[PDB]
């Protein structure tokens, strides 16, 4: 039971306090006296439950393991190879949908070096397309098949954890040791992604130039932000310097297109108990421990994960 | 140029309600902020409130519920309110004009921003003192005199403070010396002022030391001869 | 609290709680008897008029209280300082934090400059007498006053104000004598003795 | 750690696991053997 407070800053009535300076007690290495101890979460990671006292998001649906400081979440490049007998054959055409004959057509042992990023809304660090923008679909007419857009040139995405925090380094066992949240060394500010409105403005502009070689020459194309759900979906959720983040892109895909210098700054929110991938059986769930000093990653947006309307005869767009 | 004067009773008893103004000259009062800010006696200077024109006015939380404060456009002057008055709110009240400004930490879009002010241009400030006594009228004396000589006036028995002393209707500012006045068992205070003259002044040069307490309306001009 | 630091140097004033996040501290100089007057406005910039180098530490290191550095210190910044702290992580601070108070060391010293005056005429009329020693221009201000009834000791009666400087290093003391018009005309005269560091200063009035 | 109070040594260190009683630590002889294609 977490005795949870807001944490120290005087800001207007609009700010919904996302951090809480909770207080707790905890098992010493001896398992006889406890430990009236304290940490700093995000409101994602914690919930009421009925003096403000709260529980941990996670206690009512899995367990709970932390990942070790010593690991790291650094997507490096992976060469898939193949066994012998066996050989991967590799497209060389520059305008390919993925699916249907390859022209020009080579072999190789192994694929180039694919990061395994892992992000939902954004693509990033990918493989650029070359020339014309690309545009893959299982099916364009159904509206439940996602649309996967491949860019030619990337776009620059700038993000920052503007918070120097602090590791308090809790003993819970005789072996094991906790990485709880300490204070904050500096100003009570959010994360944030900044991309060049210019070179989206250009990148918009070349995938609506081909979406209308499929939707017909003279039609309106609009963009809007997600329809809702879940965090994950809802926001582009990622991992950069060890946190994981969660961005608010409906600043992004606001925009309506006819048939003929500064950054916008997205909103990122950042979740240290995630449980993606069911979890690894229906238990395990990760903490991610708190990392000292501002993070600051860039980025390349390498393509989208699109998904249409279901209008049928709506509209000409 | 900008001549901020405060000005006010001086006393005022307990559970009353405090009525101030500060005449403002060479300015608008609609074209600036106006801040108060009093002072107790060995304390820190206490900041009361600001105040503008277009209805943009804070207060201080813990004096929240009981100021007002106003501003007179036609009159030109700041005005202030303070109902319910205790021990507590003796201290020189100083009138001051107010500047703003922003400083920014973070990203600006996020509010990560906060607005402070500060005053410039201070007044030369009115005092108040909070007591259930009675205004007493000053009680003048001329206090009587080679090379060199002194002179003096006297102001023995008044309450609450202050006696502004000028001299021949403030045609002598060299070699004036005001002493601070002494709290007496009774209650009363009691200040003198001298100067420093030359002997060569049979004259008669003549010296009339103009006293005047606003508490008690009291104006008296002494003249002082050997 | 107090500073002593000679003339010609650097002072250093510490203000405020410590710093929590970006800060704009702002400072005023108390002169003695006077109303506060701006010297920095933002956490080290000067308006105009402020003579150099009055500088302040910057209000971006988190975790330091506000300092105050005046280099070439004279005796004509020997006031009160108070400091108004604007802190990211604080509400607003509608108290300014408690002044420090500057020391300019080896002032000039000063022999105390005494006055005697007796009760006036029109006041004895009024059946009242008063006897003011006023002390001017001694430095430091630290004075003792004894009155004596032309070699006999006055216990009581005594009202005297305490050392006060006045826009200098001149300070003011007024020390009050309250007496009947028959015991000025009894006694053959009376004195002040003003003790001022060690030496001590008499002034005598006799009736007539 | 501050009747005398103690703990064991190593609450502090790292984790504890018994020996079970059923093994034994008695050095047999290794004989190191290599592949076919090594010597
Ligand atoms: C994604 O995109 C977003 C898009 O915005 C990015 O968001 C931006 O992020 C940055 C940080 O990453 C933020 O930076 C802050 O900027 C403010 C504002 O700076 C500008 O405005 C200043 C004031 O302008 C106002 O006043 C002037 C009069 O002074 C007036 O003329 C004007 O009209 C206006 O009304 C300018 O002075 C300032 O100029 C400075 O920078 C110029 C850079 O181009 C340079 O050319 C100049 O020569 C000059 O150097 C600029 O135009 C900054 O105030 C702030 O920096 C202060 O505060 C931070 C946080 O506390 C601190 O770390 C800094 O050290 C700095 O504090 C010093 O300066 C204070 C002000 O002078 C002073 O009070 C402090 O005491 C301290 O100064 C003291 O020490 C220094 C030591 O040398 C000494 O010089 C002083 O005299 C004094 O003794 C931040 O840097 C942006 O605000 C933010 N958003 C926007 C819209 O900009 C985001 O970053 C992107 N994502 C990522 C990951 O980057
Ligand atoms: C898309 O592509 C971009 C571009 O590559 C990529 O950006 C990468 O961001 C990461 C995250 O910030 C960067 O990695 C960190 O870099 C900093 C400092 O940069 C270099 O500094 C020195 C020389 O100045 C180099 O020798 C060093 O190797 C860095 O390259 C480092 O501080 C980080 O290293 C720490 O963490 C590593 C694992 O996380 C450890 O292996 C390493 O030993 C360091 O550990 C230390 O960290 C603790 C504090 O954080 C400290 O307390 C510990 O005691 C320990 O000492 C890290 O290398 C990376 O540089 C960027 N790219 C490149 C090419 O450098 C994006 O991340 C990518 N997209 C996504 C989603 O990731
Ligand atoms: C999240 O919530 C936790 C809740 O515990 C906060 O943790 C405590 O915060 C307070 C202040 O906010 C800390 O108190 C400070 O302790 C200092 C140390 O002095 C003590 O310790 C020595 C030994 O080290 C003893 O010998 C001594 O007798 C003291 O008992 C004090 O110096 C501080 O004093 C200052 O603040 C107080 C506030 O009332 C003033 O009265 C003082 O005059 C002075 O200005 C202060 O008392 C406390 O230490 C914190 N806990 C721990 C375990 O350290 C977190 O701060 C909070 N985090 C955020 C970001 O809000
Ligand atoms: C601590 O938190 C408090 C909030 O509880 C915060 O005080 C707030 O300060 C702002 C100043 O930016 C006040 O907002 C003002 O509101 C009035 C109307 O009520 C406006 O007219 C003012 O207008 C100014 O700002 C405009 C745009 O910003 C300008 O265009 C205009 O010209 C004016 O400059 C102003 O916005 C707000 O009312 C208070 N809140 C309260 C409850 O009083 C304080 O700053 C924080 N302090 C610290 C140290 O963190
Ligand atoms: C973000 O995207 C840019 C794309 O311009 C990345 O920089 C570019 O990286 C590519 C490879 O990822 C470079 O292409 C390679 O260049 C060599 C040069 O000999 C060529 O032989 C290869 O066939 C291959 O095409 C490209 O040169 C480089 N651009 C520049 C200007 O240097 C950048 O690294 C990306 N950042 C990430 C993924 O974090
Ligand atoms: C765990 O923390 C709580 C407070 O966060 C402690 O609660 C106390 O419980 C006892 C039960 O007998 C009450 O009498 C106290 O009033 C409670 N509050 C206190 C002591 O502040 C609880 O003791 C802690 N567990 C420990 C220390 O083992
Ligand atoms: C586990 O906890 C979560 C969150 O605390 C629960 O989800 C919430 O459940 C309550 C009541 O069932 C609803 O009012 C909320 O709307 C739910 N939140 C969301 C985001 O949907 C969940 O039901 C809990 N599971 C249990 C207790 O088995
Ligand atoms: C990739 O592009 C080709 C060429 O546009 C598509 O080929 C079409 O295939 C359907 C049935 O498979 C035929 O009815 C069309 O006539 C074909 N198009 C042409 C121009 O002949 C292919 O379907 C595309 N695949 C994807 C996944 O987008
Ligand atoms: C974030 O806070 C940490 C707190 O430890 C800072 O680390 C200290 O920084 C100061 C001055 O920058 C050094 O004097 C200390 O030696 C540092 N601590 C250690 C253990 O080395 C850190 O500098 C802060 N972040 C930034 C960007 O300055
Ligand atoms: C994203 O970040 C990179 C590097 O942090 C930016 O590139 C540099 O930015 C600095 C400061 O903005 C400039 O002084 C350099 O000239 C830039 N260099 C290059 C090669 O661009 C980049 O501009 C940022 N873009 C966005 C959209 O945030
Ligand atoms: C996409 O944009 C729409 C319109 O700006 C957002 O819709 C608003 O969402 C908030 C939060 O639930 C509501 O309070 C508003 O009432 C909504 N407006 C309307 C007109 O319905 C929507 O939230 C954005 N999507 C995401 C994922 O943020
Ligand atoms: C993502 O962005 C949208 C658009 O700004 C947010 O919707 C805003 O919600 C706030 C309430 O907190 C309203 O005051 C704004 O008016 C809404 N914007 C618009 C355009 O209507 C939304 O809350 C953001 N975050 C999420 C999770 O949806
Ligand atoms: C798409 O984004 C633009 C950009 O902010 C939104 O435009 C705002 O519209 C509101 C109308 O309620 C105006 O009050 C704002 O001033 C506009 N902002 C700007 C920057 O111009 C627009 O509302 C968004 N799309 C929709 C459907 O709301
Ligand atoms: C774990 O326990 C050992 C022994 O109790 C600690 O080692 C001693 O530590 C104390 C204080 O740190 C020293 O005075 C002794 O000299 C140390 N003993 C030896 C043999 O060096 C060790 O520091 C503890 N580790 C912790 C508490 O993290
Ligand atoms: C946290 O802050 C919000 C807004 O500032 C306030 O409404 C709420 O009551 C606060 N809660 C606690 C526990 O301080
Ligand atoms: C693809 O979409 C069309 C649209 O009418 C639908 O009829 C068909 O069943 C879908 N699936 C295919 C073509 O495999
Ligand atoms: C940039 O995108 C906006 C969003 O609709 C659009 O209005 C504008 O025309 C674009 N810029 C250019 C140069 O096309
Ligand atoms: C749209 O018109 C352009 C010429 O403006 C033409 O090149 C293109 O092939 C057309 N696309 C269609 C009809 O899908």
């Amino acid at each position: 039971t977490l005795q949870c407070t807001n944490v120290t800053n005087n800001i207007t009535d609009d700010m919904r306090g996302e951090l809480k300076n909770c207080s707790f007690n905890m098992t010493t290495e001896l398992r006889d006296k406890k430990q009236k101890v304290y940490s700093l979460f995000y409101r994602l990671d914690v919930v009421q439950i009925n003096n403000k006292e709260y529980r941990l998001i996670n206690c009512n649906t899995s367990a709970i393991t932390q990942a070790c400081p010593k690991v790291s979440f650094e997507p490096i490049p992976i060469h898939y190879c193949a066994p012998a007998g066996f050989a991967i054959l590799k497209c060389k055409d520059k305008k390919f949908n993925g699916t249907g004959p390859c022209p020009s057509v080579s072999t190789v042992q192994c694929t180039h070096g694919i990061k395994p990023v892992v992000s939902t809304q954004l693509l990033l660090n990918g493989s650029l397309a070359e020339e014309e923008v690309m545009i893959r679909s299982e099916n364009i007419t159904n509206n439940a098949k996602n649309i996967l857009v491949q860019f030619n040139t990337p776009v620059q995405i700038n993000c920052t954890r503007p918070n120097n925090n602090t590791r308090k380094s809790i003993r819970i066992g005789p072996g094991q040791a906790f990485y709880a949240t300490g204070d904050i060394i500096g100003d009570i500010r959010q994360a944030h992604c900044n991309v060049s409105k210019a070179t989206w403005n250009e990148t918009l502009g070349k995938v609506v130039k081909q979406l209308r070689k499929h939707f017909g020459n003279n039609t309106i194309i609009r963009f809007a932000n997600s329809s809702g759900g879940d965090l994950e979906v809802t926001t582009h959720s990622f991992n950069c310097g060890g946190e994981f983040f969660y961005c608010n892109t409906s600043g992004l895909f606001n925009s309506t297109w006819i048939s003929n210098n500064d950054s916008i700054t997205l909103p990122c929110r950042i979740k240290q108990i995630i449980n993606m991938w069911q979890g690894c059986g229906i238990g395990q769930a990760m903490y991610a421990p708190p990392i000292q000093g501002v993070i600051r990653c860039v980025s390349n947006i390498t393509g989208l994960i699109l998904t249409r309307d279901g209008g049928s005869t709506n509209s000409t767009t | 140029q900008v001549h901020l004067q405060e000005s006010g009773p001086g006393l005022v008893k307990p559970s009353e309600t405090l009525s101030l103004t500060c005449n403002v000259s060479g300015t608008l009062v609609r074209d600036n902020y106006w801040s108060w800010i009093r002072q107790p006696l060995g304390k820190q200077p206490e900041w009361i409130g600001y105040v503008h024109d277009s209805g943009d006015t804070n207060y201080n939380p813990s004096l929240k519920s009981r100021v007002h404060l106003s501003l007179d456009k036609s009159k030109n002057l700041v005005s202030l309110r303070l109902t319910g008055v205790t021990a507590a709110d003796s201290a020189i009240y100083y009138c001051a004009t107010t500047k703003h400004g922003r400083r920014i930490y973070g990203v600006v879009a996020f509010k990560e921003w906060f607005t402070y002010f500060y005053m410039d241009v201070w007044g030369k400030g009115t005092s108040v003192t909070v007591s259930s006594a009675s205004t007493k009228g000053p009680s003048v004396f001329p206090l009587a005199p080679g090379g060199t000589a002194a002179l003096g006036c006297l102001v023995k028995d008044y309450f609450p403070e202050p006696v502004t002393v000028s001299w021949n209707s403030g045609a002598l500012t060299s070699g004036v010396h005001t002493f601070p006045a002494v709290l007496q068992s009774s209650g009363l205070y009691s200040l003198s002022s001298v100067v420093t003259v030359p002997s060569s002044s049979l004259g008669t040069q003549t010296y009339i030391c103009n006293v005047n307490h606003k508490p008690s309306n009291t104006k008296v001009d002494k003249r002082v001869e050997p | 609290t107090f500073v002593s630091v000679a003339p010609g140097q650097t002072a250093r004033i510490t203000c405020g709680e410590e710093s929590l996040g970006s800060r704009s501290v702002i400072w005023y100089q108390q002169r003695p008897g006077q109303a506060p007057s701006l010297i920095i406005y933002n956490n080290n910039d000067r308006p105009s008029g402020i003579p150099d180098r009055f500088s302040g530490s910057p209000g971006s290191t988190f975790g330091t209280t506000a300092t105050l550095t005046i280099t070439s210190v004279e005796a004509g910044d020997e006031a009160d300082y108070y400091c108004h702290i604007w802190d990211s992580r604080r509400p607003t601070n509608w108290v300014f934090g408690e002044g420090t108070t500057l020391i300019v060391l080896s002032q000039p010293k000063a022999a105390p400059s005494v006055t005697l005056f007796p009760p006036s005429s029109e006041e004895l009329q009024a059946n009242k007498a008063t006897l003011v020693c006023l002390i001017s221009d001694f430095y430091p201000g630290a004075v003792t006053v004894a009155w004596k009834a032309d070699s006999s000791p006055v216990k009581a009666g005594v009202e005297t104000t305490t050392p006060s400087k006045q826009s200098n290093n001149k300070y003011a003391a007024s020390s009050y004598l309250s007496l009947t018009p028959e015991q000025w005309k009894s006694h053959k005269s009376y004195s002040c003795q003003v003790t001022h560091e060690g030496s001590t200063v008499e002034k005598t009035v006799a009736p007539t």
